[PDB]
RNA sequence: UUCAUCUAGACAGCCGGACGGUGGCCAUGGAAGUCGGAAUCCGCUAAGGAGUGUGUAACAACUCACCGGCCGAAUGAACUA
RNA sequence: GUGAACAGCCUCUAGUUGAUAGAAUAAUGUAGAUAAGGGAAGUCGGCAAAAUAGAUCCGUAACUUCGGGAUAAGGAUUGGCUCUAAGGGUCGACGAUCAACUU
RNA sequence: CUCUUAAGGUAGCCAAAUGCCUCGUCAUCUAAUUAGUGACGCGCAUGAAUGGAUUAACGAGAUUCCCACUGUCCCUAUCUA
RNA sequence: GCAGUCAAGCGUUCAUAGCGACAUUGCUUUUUGAUUCUUCGAUGUCGGCUCUUCCUAUCAUACCGAAGCAGAAUUCGGUAAGCGUUGGAUUGUUCACCCACUAAUAGGGAACGUGAGCUGGGUUUAGACCGUCGUGAGACAGGUUAGUUUUACCCUACUGAUGAAUGUUACCGCAAUAGUAAUUGAACUUAGUACGAGAGGAACAGUUCAUUCGGAUAAUUGGUUUUUGCGGCUGUCUGAUCAGGCAUUGCCGCGAAGCUACCAUCCGCUGGAUUAUGGCUGAACGCCUCUAAGUCAGAAUCCAUGCUAGAACGCGGUGAUUUC
RNA sequence: UGUACAACGGGGUAUUGUAAGCAGUAGAGUAGCCUUGGUUACGAUCUGCUGAGAUUAAGCCUUUGUUGUCUGAUUUGU
């Protein structure tokens, strides 16, 4: 018989399954669509998770209650030191899809970006690339051939690029490599902006500007096994309920005479890789600019460190990504942000914020400075010191 | 007409009348606008119209079903400015369907949502948040 | 933005820090967390919370 | 299959006429072809129903049966499976 | 000892330290708990849980077989410390001396 | 008036743990009540030690409502062994 | 139960806007029957709760055709099951009824889905009461009260999680296939405008929010407390103090971290092809005709973009590859 | 054999709420003594040193310090 009372069905069919990621770097599984007029740009960068501060800004948005009025937002810091870039792609169309051709590397890799080709570095004999080096040797004629054939094919160009972890309050010390789409026609030119750039940084604000919408690719915090409760969201069972009660009562009809993909059961939670789309950058923030978390309203020479230092990650000394609201994954985690995919024209996007304070109060507690000046001068003078 | 204010009066919720219309409480029965969630009560917040009863009051105000304005919340929301805020108590007036009050003064502070929704309740109103 | 005060210890309250109360007598409270939110509850003096500043106007701490 | 029209000009198509006795006789408050009952005539006719529909309170005004002007060879209807 | 108490809790004498262990801390369980706002809207049904609770003082309705109902209902107080007062025995209106708690 | 019995159900009580129709009818209780209570009684099929009616007190009996209370629920979350 | 065909009539006139008699043709197996083919060395027998999916005879939402469509509202019908279809009083109820919100509160199936998922209110063991019946033991689809709901560790299915083999190992990738998601409402404005004698009263575009759902996240607020972190309190024990033990976490207040809540915040894409339908050209059939050839636009539809997984027997690029 | 790692220590951050000890013309007072304006015994509590003391990663941040650690086993070939 029927339902008897209809509801609408626990979950999204469309992530399945929630396995756990296959990697805890998130794949982008699409880069915007090519613009062959604009100059040669990265379409996405990587950057690490710093934790969650809040701001506050003058909405305009016409027509609203809050408009030409102060809101408080809740914001993502994404530290972005430049990125390393190390080799270039080549990427050939194939009636079987798209098909890398060739792949050319930076004369010279950084141990940080050597350590993401070994399990066991410290007692390793550090050989990698080390006859690629020689290519090269007095012309690189081996090197100019492989770029000649990457400019005579691959339509589509990518460039590698690794994270300087050492830049981070990361222990992890071993760089994160990614393949970056290059924008920007003339596949001729991407490949001479690729090896124009072989062993040069790349800073995040040449990849994004301030008010741009942009997107989060990650994978988000985990959880282990779960039960449907809270996995799911279905009812809980009633209390009287014999054998547990954080279950689903009825798992299937008699027929099928089989559990059916899509009935909640319990399961890994969480460490799943998200794309969400749609953030806006509210701070492009520059690691050498003393005063990072100022405004001109604030004026108060503080950087975007919370005091005490992020919880669980440390000080941002790096240029930083400041995105409206949440993003997947947890602190310390690789995130990858790239550009919008479309154009957003909803008044939403096309919004320039113009931020009048932000948060560095403590977040390992209820904190109540902004800066230690100002703890001293509500304190006053203390027995141990200040 | 009105940012979203968390829910803290589901059907069954015992409000004090805070007009003069001689009603001393309201017992909601109703939320309208809510929306269908199997198992889910229709939950009312301040500056949401409320079906609602007299449970205890003047006579010919009890035993009927009549429109009322949640004016006070007591159930902590956040504005759009960031502040986390709640009344000493739930409270509500009692309205015509088009927010027309009938009493004619509120006794206590006024939500300003509420205010901002209804001019009728904002007129006879008082103390603003 | 404008810096509120604690109604209870006195202390610098940052946009969306702490909550508000409404007293019934329309009189608002502001605190800074929900300590002092608590202890306002409770009915405590914070004149004789030792580490209001209130308190320590009184008893000339400080200064 | 059957019955019909057709070079003495068929069907379709476009254009012209579509009148006179006459508002034919009758309740109807009004009914003039067109709410209805019966009556289905005569004239002039190449031809025109005491009217095929639209329309008016009634008229009026349009429209069609019917006959003509143009074209020029096939066409129409009811059935059967 | 606390306490009205052979209640509960801690301790003295005496006895035992016997229950297969080690490492982690997923789901679902068993047992114990907490929870914003609402307050039975859950459910056959307030099931379960919560709320109340000792003592002192105040106050206590309908009904009644006059015995009860009754701890009806409904209220206030309770710690610590320093004092004060009252309540006794023996010996020869008082004097001496001794002694323990209850209010 | 009849027919008719041994007598023809009296005092009481009732949609009651006894009433089919039936979720009976009226009132109250609620926003809403096949529930509860109070009434009515041509009562399928109430009724007098097969005891009738009523009863203070009592009850791990069945039931309705109200206050308090709370994760029973809105709507779940967290902690310990 | 649902749907047709005719068409005497209803619809002021008028069969077919909407209906529709007398008849007649069907469909369905969500009714109840009929039968007794399966099961009596046993398929757990009502209802509710929970959860997934399916059907369409579509209640709402999308786009439309028609009207006894002026507007608004409504009714009939088409493509359509993509999406949603509720909170309660009474009853064990399915059913029913009423209150109320809502865009709507559509109908159903899946062993009349779902008891090793629950519950056990009902029915339907044994106790007991009443009424009627019976001489009686006892009977009652009559009423009432109480009445043990057992087992998964196996196989498969499902959810997640490893993993041999491909020279080894490492990194970066491709994408076959599979899944897929967003939903609906209000307010402002358009506009007191179109329309209408009036009363009333829209729509497109633009804007702000909200409902339901989903994916995250913990800056803030709230919850949680073995941080047994700090403080306090009771009883007892360590001669007193300091400092502690015990009271199965002794209790209380605060409580960082972590986890977590529409109880918190953020985010939830745009292109093509189409259905119905409305058209173009245009014969068939010198006219006409959206159709026959050809062709335009067009739906919450479909396929893509996008998102999730990555074939563990699909593939590519790239680094290093054992001095003994 | 290092911008290395770890254990402590330091600093920051955060939680609680003012540690112990000493002192006091504080303290409701009660009971003794005389230089009758003081002193002795007990006294919840109060005040000052003292926003002190305690804790702070166990999944907080940081480190010009102290101490220490850094070749054990197995397997893999086109
Ligand atoms: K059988
Ligand atoms: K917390
Ligand atoms: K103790
Ligand atoms: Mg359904
Ligand atoms: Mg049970
Ligand atoms: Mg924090
Ligand atoms: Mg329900
Ligand atoms: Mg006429
Ligand atoms: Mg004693
Ligand atoms: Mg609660
Ligand atoms: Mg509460
Ligand atoms: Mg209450
Ligand atoms: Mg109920
Ligand atoms: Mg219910
Ligand atoms: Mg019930
Ligand atoms: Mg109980
Ligand atoms: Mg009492
Ligand atoms: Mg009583
Ligand atoms: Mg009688
Ligand atoms: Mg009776
Ligand atoms: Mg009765
Ligand atoms: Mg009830
Ligand atoms: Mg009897
Ligand atoms: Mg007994
Ligand atoms: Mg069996
Ligand atoms: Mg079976
Ligand atoms: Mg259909
Ligand atoms: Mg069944
Ligand atoms: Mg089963
Ligand atoms: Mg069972
Ligand atoms: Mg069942
Ligand atoms: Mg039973
Ligand atoms: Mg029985
Ligand atoms: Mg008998
Ligand atoms: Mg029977
Ligand atoms: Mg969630
Ligand atoms: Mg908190
Ligand atoms: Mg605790
Ligand atoms: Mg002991
Ligand atoms: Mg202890
Ligand atoms: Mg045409
Ligand atoms: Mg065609
Ligand atoms: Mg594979």
């Amino acid at each position: 018989s029927h339902r008897k009372y209809e509801a609408p069905r626990h979950g999204h069919l469309g992530f399945l399954p929630r396995k756990r990621a296959a990697s805890i770097r998130a794949r982008v599984k699409a880069f915007p669509k090519d613009d062959r007029s604009k100059p040669v740009a990265l379409t996405s960068f990587l950057g690490y998770k710093a934790g969650m501060t809040t701001i506050v800004r003058d909405l305009d948005r016409p027509g609203s209650k809050f408009h030409k009025r102060e809101v408080v937002e809740a914001v993502t810091v994404v530290d972005t030191p430049p990125v390393v870039v190390v080799g270039v792609v080549g990427y050939v169309e194939t009636p079987r899809g798209l098909r890398s051709l060739t792949t050319v590397w930076a004369e010279h890799l950084s141990d940080e970006v050597k350590r993401r080709f070994y399990k066991n570095w410290y007692k390793s004999k550090k050989k990698a690339f080390t006859k690629y080096s020689a290519k090269y040797a007095q012309d690189g004629a081996g090197i100019e051939r492989e770029l000649a054939r990457i400019k005579k094919y691959a339509s589509v160009v990518r460039v590698l690029v690794h994270t300087q972890i050492r830049k981070t309050p990361l222990a992890q010390k071993k760089a994160h490599l990614a393949e970056i789409q290059l924008n920007g026609g003339s596949i001729s030119e991407k490949v001479d902006w690729a090896r124009e750039h072989f062993e040069k940084t790349v800073a995040v604000d040449s990849v994004f500007e301030q008010n741009e919408m942009i997107d989060a690719i990650a994978v988000t915090k985990g959880h282990g096994f779960e039960g449907v409760t809270h996995r799911w969201g279905t009812k809980k069972l009633p209390r009287k309920t014999h054998r547990g009660l954080r279950k689903v009562a009825c798992i299937g009809a008699w027929h099928p005479a089989h559990v059916m993909w899509s009935v909640a059961r319990a399961g890994q939670r969480g460490y799943h890789s998200r794309t969400s789309i749609n953030h806006k950058i509210y701070r492009v923030g520059k690691g050498d600019d003393e005063a990072n978390g100022a405004t001109s309203f604030d004026r108060t020479k503080k950087t975007i460190t919370p005091m005490g230092g992020f919880v669980h990650y440390g000080e941002i000394k790096n240029d930083f990504i400041m995105v409206k609201g949440c993003i997947p994954g947890n602190r310390k985690r690789i995130v990858t942000l790239r550009k919008s995919l479309y154009t957003n024209t909803s008044r939403k996007a096309l919004e320039e914020v113009s931020l009048k304070w932000i948060d560095t109060a403590s977040k390992f507690g209820k904190g109540r400075f902004q800066t230690p000046a100002e703890k001293h001068a509500f304190m006053g003078t203390l027995k141990k010191d200040l | 007409t009105k940012f979203r204010i968390s829910l803290g009066l589901p059907v069954g919720a015992i409000m004090n009348c805070a007009d003069n219309s001689g009603a001393r409480n309201l017992y909601i029965i109703a939320v309208k606008g809510s929306g269908s969630r199997l198992n889910r009560l229709p939950a009312a917040s301040l500056g949401d119209m409320v079906m609602a009863t007299v449970k205890k009051g003047k006579p010919e105000l009890r035993k009927k079903v009549m429109p009322a304005i949640v004016v006070r919340q007591a159930k902590s929301w956040r504005r759009r400015d960031g502040v986390f805020l709640y009344f000493e108590d739930n409270a509500g007036v009692i309205a015509n369907p088009k927010g027309e009050m009938k009493g004619s003064a509120i006794t206590g502070p006024v939500g300003k949502e509420c205010a901002d929704l209804w001019p009728r309740v904002a007129s006879n109103s008082g103390v603003v948040v | 933005m404008k810096v509120e005060i604690d109604s209870f210890s006195g202390a610098k309250i940052y946009p969306g820090r702490g909550t508000l109360f409404v007293r019934g007598d329309s009189k608002i409270f502001r605190f800074q967390n929900s300590k002092s939110a608590s202890l306002f509850k409770q009915r405590k003096n914070p004149r004789r919370i030792a580490w209001t500043v209130l308190f320590r106007k009184h008893h000339k701490k400080g200064i």
